[PDB]
């Protein structure tokens, strides 16, 4: 019960169509650990967890949810994101680097929920997974663009409640 | 971020009624002193960012301008100063905002790929028109349309006009000549083209497949953020010599102005170098106080791989703004039933803020070739340059600055004393003022479209109710920079715009 966020909650509202609020309403509501912080030229994403698993996944869907709704992303499909780095923050930028990838090129792919299955402190290598489908413009709403990946200011805390701080440049 | 403001404030001092300086101390290892130009409402500003940016003991919070403008000046190589411009506000790496140049001839002298960031050579095109704002006026609503209809814009947004691998492979050789050979651009828009719209060292082997894998869909496409097409209108004339030169004939004419970059083709250049240099920073053993400022010794192999797809970047920005352009040249035609030709819609210039420049300046005296970074800043040569489009030579190199879609745009030309006091760089806009976060909360979208309804602004963007993002008051006020540049003698201004019609992704 830790209330790991430092704002109040503020959704974003990406003006759902009445087939797209029905896509959302069909299936379980996502667990959202994640917040959108303040940086003057692009967005800081702030994530959680139980586990330093999770707030990297949290991190993830932070960075999907700020593209459009998730929540009318249907799990049509699972692909695959195993990576290294050579610590965790470079670990965690190639996370999501490798992530946004998968939706920027080859299947565009958007997932409604990820999932990292595992994180090897030793050699700093991660596996995940994500369930969704091929981004769709008739399908799913438009919200913001990501380019990349900074390291400005990232924080990485692995002890009792991890959590995650990560600029996206937008 | 531990020090109390007022102990920051130590490191303070301002030079004169524009200027600030950053002594060194402020960050660790600074080579040179830092400035950054501000009047009294610019400097307010700036120095709020400084007290917030990072105000709890705790974790969280980012890194204010100020603090990065010092981390740049700890750069290896660097010469004179660490410089913020007037629209500068906390960024990355190099702030939004930031110059910094480095002599080629010291062998420790880098290049930062993450300081000239992920949208490389991110730029502005002006064009012209012989439509009056009585003209548009009655069909304002129906020209925002057709915009909107013919520039793919947003997340997910596709080209129209169908490209292959190997058009791109040619497009990011070639630049906007590519566009020439292929009938989408004119003959004169490349002569009002910095870099005349084509770097030559540009190698395509140098982008990678993911860049190139992400590039192929979006090339033709706006993008998304703070980009825009915008229909202005010429509100005041300063320089009527400038304005001559420029096409500019009366208040009320109409003008477009458009605003894009490189697309993922550039983000993904710039990312694959930053990664290359962080594997490589131990060999020529280079310490930086920011990892975001990963860099490379200008000659080592990183750094000229960098700097050949980061100009091949470059001409994917200039063949996507000419596609803009063909585009917005559609529009215009099919709502006036008229050629492009007959509507007189020419390039003004189209002048880039996202790019590294080799250049000549003169350091203390002596002549000296300069890696010039310019991260949210542009070139504005003086009079008589050489580098300069000819139609310019004697006006000095037009600059153009992008306030909001609410207020207004102006357009300025390079000075001599700018040369001099800031190797010929001036701001690119007006800066943010607050996050979109920030916006987010504090604004509601409605509010936003009915004053821009109430000023007879008509608009077409992607996310409607996320446009309170982008609302006029989160930004500086444009005219602060533009007179701040322009007192300080860095910028002579030359043109002021206001928008009547804007599109955004
Ligand atoms: N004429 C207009 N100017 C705008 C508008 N929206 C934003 N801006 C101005 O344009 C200026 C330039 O903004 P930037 O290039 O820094 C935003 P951009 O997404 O292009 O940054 P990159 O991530 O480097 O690509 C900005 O400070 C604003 O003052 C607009 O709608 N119209
Ligand atoms: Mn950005
Ligand atoms: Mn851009
Ligand atoms: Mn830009």
């Amino acid at each position: 019960p830790a209330v790991m966020a430092q704002e109040e909650e503020d959704v974003r509202d990406y003006n759902l169509t009445e087939e797209q609020k029905a896509i959302k309403a069909k299936y379980p509501p996502v667990n959202r650990k994640y917040e959108y912080l303040d940086h003057t030229a692009d967005v800081q994403l702030h994530a959680w967890g139980d586990t330093l698993e999770e707030a990297f996944e949290q991190c993830a869907m932070a960075m999907f949810g700020y593209m459009t709704d998730t929540g009318t992303v249907e799990p049509l499909q699972t692909v695959e994101v195993e990576t290294q780095g050579d610590d965790l923050q470079s670990l965690l930028f190639h996370f999501l680097d490798e992530w946004l990838y998968k939706f920027s090129a080859d299947e565009f792919f958007i997932p409604r929920e990820v999932k990292v299955l595992s994180i090897d402190q030793r050699n700093f290598k991660l596996r995940s997974i994500g369930w969704g489908e091929e981004f769709s413009l008739s399908k799913h709403p438009q919200g913001t663009e990501v380019k990349a990946i900074t390291y400005s200011a990232m924080q990485v805390y692995n002890e009792e409640n991890p959590e995650v701080f990560v600029i996206i440049d937008i | 971020m531990s020090r109390s403001y007022n102990d920051e404030l130590q490191f303070l001092e301002k030079i004169n009624k524009n200027c600030w300086r950053i002594k060194k101390g402020f960050v660790p290892n600074m080579q040179v002193e830092g400035v950054f130009y501000v009047n009294d409402a610019l400097e307010k500003l700036m120095f709020e960012e400084l007290r917030n940016a990072c105000r709890g003991g705790g974790v969280g919070g980012f890194l204010p301008a100020m603090k990065q403008i010092g981390n740049v000046a700890a750069l290896p190589g660097i010469v004179h100063r660490s410089i913020g411009l007037p629209d500068v506000h906390s960024g990355y790496g190099f702030a939004i905002g930031n110059m910094a140049a480095f002599d080629m001839n010291d062998p420790e002298a880098v290049v930062s790929p993450g300081g000239v960031g992920f949208d490389i050579n991110c730029g502005v095109r002006l064009l012209r028109t012989n439509l009056d704002e009585s003209d548009v006026q009655p069909v304002k609503e129906q020209l925002a349309q057709a915009m909107f209809d013919h520039i793919p814009v947003g997340v997910g947004s596709k080209g129209v006009i169908p490209m292959n691998a190997k058009d791109l492979e040619e497009a990011l050789e070639m630049g906007v000549d590519w566009s020439l050979r292929e009938g989408y651009a004119w003959a004169e828009d490349k002569e009002h083209c910095e870099e005349y719209g084509r770097m030559l060292q540009a190698d395509p082997n140098k982008v990678s497949a993911r860049a190139k894998k992400r590039g192929l869909p979006q090339l033709g496409t706006l993008g998304a953020g703070n980009h825009y097409a915008e229909i202005q209108v010429v509100d005041e004339i300063f320089n009527e010599y400038a304005a001559k030169k420029m096409g500019i004939d009366h208040k009320g004419q109409v003008c477009v102005m458009i605003h894009s970059g490189s697309r993922g083709l550039g983000h993904q250049v710039a990312t694959d170098a930053l990664v290359a240099m962080e594997k490589a920073m131990k060999r020529d053993k280079i310490i930086v106080n920011d990892r975001q400022l990963a860099c490379a010794r200008i000659a080592s192999p990183e750094g000229q791989d960098y700097l050949k797809g980061m100009a091949a970047a470059g001409n994917y920005a200039w063949v996507n703004r000419s596609s803009m352009t063909f585009l917005t040249r559609q529009a215009f035609a099919k709502v006036f039933n008229t050629t492009p030709d007959d509507l007189d819609l020419h390039v003004i210039y189209d002048v880039s803020h996202n790019i590294a420049k080799v250049e000549q300046h003169v350091v203390d005296g002596k002549e000296r070739t300069l890696l010039v970074h310019r991260k949210g800043s542009t070139r504005a040569f003086p009079p008589h340059h050489p580098l300069i489009a000819v139609d310019y030579q004697l006006t000095g190199q037009p600059v153009l600055i992008g306030g909001t879609m609410g207020t207004c745009s102006y357009v300025l030309t390079g000075t001599e004393q700018g040369m001099t006091e800031t190797f010929g760089t001036t701001c690119h806009g007006a800066g943010r003022a607050l996050s979109r976060a920030k916006s987010r909360r504090n604004l509601d979208f409605q509010d936003v479209l009915d004053k821009l309804a109430d000023m007879g602004i008509a608009i077409r963007v992607a996310s409607p109710k996320l446009v309170m993002e982008e609302a006029p008051e989160s930004y500086k006020n444009v005219t602060d920079v533009v007179n701040t540049c322009h007192d300080a003698g860095i910028s002579k201004k030359a043109i002021k715009l206001r928008p009547i019609a804007v599109i955004k992704g």
